[PDB]
């Protein structure tokens, strides 16, 4: 009966509500709504073993299980996914599946186990079974129990139940799902089969969401179309497909790109959303902003992109910063000095506009200095076609003079 | 029996966690890939006896075969065997051998973490011990069974009995236990145990083939097919792969997506100098009395006292022996409380103890004491004859250039001065590619000894672009290698040429354009 | 009986264990090979008399055939007759001798570590008693017995009867137990209990053949040959021959790879004494009121004013 409670609860047609409208709160769901993703499936040794699909997570289940994205994006929409098509029931193998736990840990370390949180997120986790019960309702129907746990990076070894049945997850013969970053993959490591990585295809991705989402207006559609083969390189800035939504503010919220759809104006708009997500003083995000736009300096300077995690002058302190900003990250596996890594590589180069802007329109001590001294170490005529047409047209934005 | 039934039910299927099958094989600080499906291959061993003598070669399962309970397990440093006994209890719980299946109990604890009470310690790693199954029912279960109990305890090198003296009896009076148990440890504390336990056996060396089953096991055959040329170049690189840990930094910095061949030899020899600097950071906590660096002063004093008056075996006087002790608990060397009167004391390889000399040589060349820069010059100047040099001296300066760009102007200093030859009837050719020996080659010059003087002279060139292509300080001492080999000849076989001549004549064209002759085959 | 059966089954069964049946021949320092299997000969003894005289060449079975408790048994300095005695124990865990085979109770205690009351000191080095087996149930089983009860007591060289009165009674009085009790030690402290016992005898020499067994037991032919050489040129190694300890040390210095044969006779004996020094470092606690080199200057002294004045025995 505490199942039958369970699953009545966990069908919740509320659960679906996502801020990927935010502003603009389009009526819409974001599966029947919005298109998907895939898997890189990546084996534990260093095989890039598949490219897995959503049913087949379902054919091979993993008992523990790491998957890496963007949190507010594809991985809480994969695990709010499982749950909320866990309310539908058409894959072949559904409606047999027994005790989901949706979970994001960045909220808590409450160093205590489940009634804390189903009692305090969520509505209630019995009180006639007892905590431990309901553990006990965990550890005598283990087989078809599926968990949905977010953000390890934000956790310690604290709450007592959760990180003692992760560090002894045989006790539990369960499925156990994840959602850390890379930035933290190797505490998971240690409690691993194998490794998945969420990646936009965004071959069909951002035409299918600006497909539906703007059928409103198709003409400027057409622009993006034919602008994919005059810009063969259009997958090479489209890098999450959950962060389109300052595209769909800069189509609904801002008709100016409507008659003038280029590049600029577009992700000019991801930075100005990345000002208002996190909307915020001068602390370091605003130096996260400028300090990365320096290691972007440091990107274009040498045109070095995998970094070498040794000159941290640039930005250095505070990483929960700059991946909650996520503007970087790092490596997963072994190197001797581990290696940072970007979103998008030629994205940098535009965080260096900003970088330029930065040390354009600024305090003019030694700041304009550096601009000017870059600015004068690429200083040949024919390299200015090319390199002054990427590097200084995404300087053609941030008008300041 | 229901309790054992349900409990070793639960342990038999208990040891297949992934927490259980990985670890970091290089401690705990850096994510690196551990599997015993892929990872684990099969080592040699050798049965030991009174005499210390590698009796017979035993492979796993015969060491399965050969069981004598207290089974005493040996071997080289930082090591790791806990891959060897987590494959013996996960082969346990995956139906490995016979003999394995035979057993019922089966235990593995790190004695570098073990605390408290037996059944509290083993009840600190399983914590699926109710009430029912009590502390009586747990030790009078374990003595109850008394011959299919197994116990696999690893860790003795930073084990402590105040932590459990229970465990600590479990060791060495076994006659009021009788279950069958399994120590393994190194030669840090050996002489502790030695003689209580039955069984003694050691871990020998890695072969050629089943390191090419590791390295062919964890990377693209791209990094495995031209690291593995650079393995079948190196004759000395062929002897250090005798272990496992070289072959898993070899697997660690090629790993990647790039071919990074500057890691020639010098720096996968500070890769693993620093490395197990890393390790053993806090691991032993360093130098606890007295700092670390004072102690890594100690060991690079021990490679100058040794490799420069030729003295290769360490035993000091008794009492003398603390740094000695500080270095060997840290794991530079390895020692010996073996049978000899005093213990041994020797560096693991002989060319490792030359790259200890030769960082700290150019260790003495880096600081702006002038004391410790001019008797670096005083070592030096223990190279008067060039033949002893290239038989000696050769990986000591090849590695003190290679190490750093500093000690390299000051070999220049010194080796663009010394040309006396010394030793040449005492160092006649052993191998050479010269098969003909003709008279009308004795009609050239009727002294063989200055033939043998050319072969001095350009074996010594070989030292001294092999000196420069190690270095990789490839465009900066150019005036200086230029007026080294002026006045020198260059004797090359055609029919065998590697690419650091091509680095040769690419790097420094002008060291060619300041040579003699080559006698070409 | 069962208590006896059970008990006495598994101490007649764990007499064989390797830290039984192998130790440090030179003290505890030094990793050094034993072995009763092996290192074991056959050594010579003397049945001894009120007139100290060495009437019967005693064997070792000899000895067991001719038992008188309180046994009686002295030796040499620095010998370690715990070989002898856990032979004795070993065989009898192995079926040595029908007079052994007559026996049910064999013990063995290190006198100088020997501490706590009986059933506790012998707790100490069993610890497998458990609270069924009562104390009165031990003492009292062992006077219950009263002919097969046997004890091997070795290393009254440091015994001190505070640590256990009761094993001193069972020393002295021994009418209060009339167990069979054997007690080892040497000529430093014979005379508190030579006139209580029965039985005296004292291990004699070793033979140059039973040397041989032992040189060849335990090392390669080729120093076995060549050291074999040199014993068979000096007629004074071959004096020196009438003692293990220096074919130990012989059989030490030569073990390894080598003809370390710059060992001429003057290094065994800086070996012999040195190594001396070493054992007897801290184990007497070396010159515990007075230091150490003051009484090896007196040694020395006693060595010069001997020898030079022609003087070889020494009555202060």
């Amino acid at each position: 009966s505490l199942s039958e409670q369970l699953r009545d609860n966990y069908t919740k047609a509320t659960f679906r509500h996502m801020n990927l409208p935010e502003v603009c709160s389009s009526l819409g769901t974001d599966h029947l709504l919005s298109c998907d993703v895939s898997i890189i499936s990546k084996h534990i040794s260093q095989p890039v073993q598949e490219a897995l699909t959503i049913p087949e997570v379902f054919s091979n289940l993993n008992s523990v299980m790491c998957v890496e994205g963007e949190t507010g994006s594809g991985k809480t929409t994969f695990l709010k996914r499982i749950a909320f098509l866990w309310a539908s029931g058409c894959c072949p193998l559904l409606y047999r599946f027994q005790l989901v736990f949706y979970l994001s840990l960045s909220s808590i370390t409450p160093d205590q186990g489940l009634a804390n949180i189903i009692c305090a997120q969520l509505l209630g986790a019995g009180g006639c079974i007892s905590e431990v019960c309901l553990s006990s309702s965990i550890q005598q129907l283990q087989h078809q129990v599926l968990f949905l746990l977010d953000d390890y990076s934000g956790l310690a070894s604290l709450p007592q139940a959760l990180h003692t049945l992760i560090t002894k997850n045989y006790l539990s013969r369960t499925c156990l799902l994840i959602a850390v970053h890379t930035n933290r993959v190797r505490d998971i490591r240690l409690y691993l089969g194998t490794s998945l990585e969420i990646q936009e295809f965004p071959f069909y991705n951002t035409v299918s969401v600006l497909r539906k989402f703007f059928s409103h207006d198709i003409i400027c559609v057409e622009k993006l179309i034919i602008y994919f083969i005059d810009n063969k390189d259009l997958q090479g800035v489209y890098k999450t497909p959950l962060f389109v939504a300052a595209v769909c503010t800069d189509w609904i919220q801002n008709a100016s790109a409507q008659d003038k759809f280029q590049d600029v104006t577009l992700f000019q708009s991801y930075m100005q959303y990345l000002s208002l997500k996190y909307k915020a003083t001068a602390e370091p995000l605003q130096a996260t902003v400028s300090s990365c736009g320096q290691l972007a300096l440091t990107g274009l300077f040498s045109s070095c992109f995998e970094f070498n995690s040794d000159d941290l002058a640039e930005a250095g302190v505070d990483e929960d910063e700059k991946l909650t900003t996520l503007l970087m990250s790092k490596f997963t596996a072994q190197r001797l000095r581990p290696v940072y890594r970007f979103l998008g590589p030629l994205f940098q180069e535009f965080l260096a506009a900003v970088r330029l802007t930065e040390l354009l329109s600024s305090d003019r001590q030694e700041d304009q200095d550096l601009g000017l001294y870059y600015l004068r170490q690429i200083d040949s005529p024919l390299k200015a076609i090319n390199s002054f047409n990427i590097f200084l047209y995404y300087v053609s934005s941030h008008s300041s003079s | 029996e229901e309790d054992l039934n349900v409990l070793a039910q639960n342990l038999k299927d208990l040891y297949n966690s992934p927490a259980f099958l990985n670890f970091y094989p290089l401690g705990e600080d850096i994510d690196i890939i551990f599997n015993l499906e892929k990872t684990f291959t099969e080592p040699i061993m050798w049965k030991k006896d009174h005499r210390h003598h590698r009796v017979e070669q035993l492979t796993l399962g015969s060491l399965l075969e050969a069981l004598k309970s207290p089974c005493l397990i040996e071997g080289e440093s930082g090591k790791g065997k806990s891959t060897l006994l987590q494959r013996i209890a996960m082969l346990w719980a995956s139906g490995g051998c016979r003999a394995l299946k035979g057993f019922r109990l089966v235990f593995f604890i790190h004695l570098r973490s073990a605390r408290g009470g037996l059944f509290e310690t083993l009840y600190d790693q399983l914590l699926n011990i109710p009430d029912f199954i009590s502390k009586p029912t747990f030790k009078a279960l374990l003595l109850k069974l008394h011959k299919e109990v197994l116990f696999l305890l690893d860790g003795y090198n930073e084990f402590h009995p105040q932590n459990c003296p229970e465990i600590e009896a479990l060791i060495k009076e076994n006659h009021r236990f009788k279950n069958m148990v399994i120590v393994t440890t190194t030669t840090e504390c050996l002489r502790h145990i030695r003689h209580v336990g039955a069984l003694t056996a050691e871990v020998g060396d890695m072969t050629e083939d089943s390191a090419k089953d590791l390295i062919e096991a964890v990377l693209v055959p791209d990094q495995v097919e031209r690291l593995w040329a650079q393995i079948q170049e190196s004759r000395c690189l062929r002897n250090l792969m005798k272990t496992p840990l070289f072959v898993v930094i070899t697997c660690a910095i090629q790993m990647g997506r790039q071919e990074f061949q500057a890691h020639t030899q010098t720096m996968l020899f500070q890769t693993f100098y620093d490395l197990l600097i890393q390790k053993n950071s806090h691991r032993y906590r360093g130098g606890a009395s007295g700092d670390f660096a004072r102690s890594l002063d100690y060991c690079g004093d021990l490679a100058l006292e040794g490799v420069f008056a030729h003295k290769f075996d360490f035993e000091p006087e008794h009492g003398s022996s603390m740094n000695e002790d500080v270095l060997v608990t840290i794991g530079l060397l390895c020692k010996y409380t073996a049978q000899r009167l005093k213990p041994t004391y020797k560096f693991f390889h002989k060319s490792f103890q030359e790259y200890t000399a030769g960082r700290r040589l150019s260790s003495l060349l880096t600081s702006k004491e002038p004391e410790e820069v001019s008797k670096g010059n005083s070592y030096l100047n223990k190279m008067v004859s060039i033949s002893d040099i290239t038989s000696l001296y050769g990986n000591l300066l090849l590695y003190t250039c290679g190490s750093s760009t500093e000690a390299t102007r000051a070999v220049m200093r010194h080796l663009a001065m010394v040309y006396q030859h010394g030793s040449l009837q005492g160092l006649s050719v052993t191998k050479r590619p010269l098969w003909r020996q003709e008279s009308i080659q004795s009609l050239r010059n009727t002294t063989e000894q200055d033939v043998l003087k050319a072969i001095n002279v350009n074996s010594f060139v070989e030292c001294g672009i092999n000196l420069f292509s190690e270095s990789m300080s490839k465009s900066d001492l150019s005036q200086e290698f230029e007026a080294f080999f002026q006045g020198k000849s260059l004797y090359i076989n055609s029919e065998n040429i590697p690419d650091y001549l091509f680095d040769f004549f690419e790097y420094l064209p002008n060291c060619a354009s300041a040579l003699d002759f080559v006698k070409l085959d």
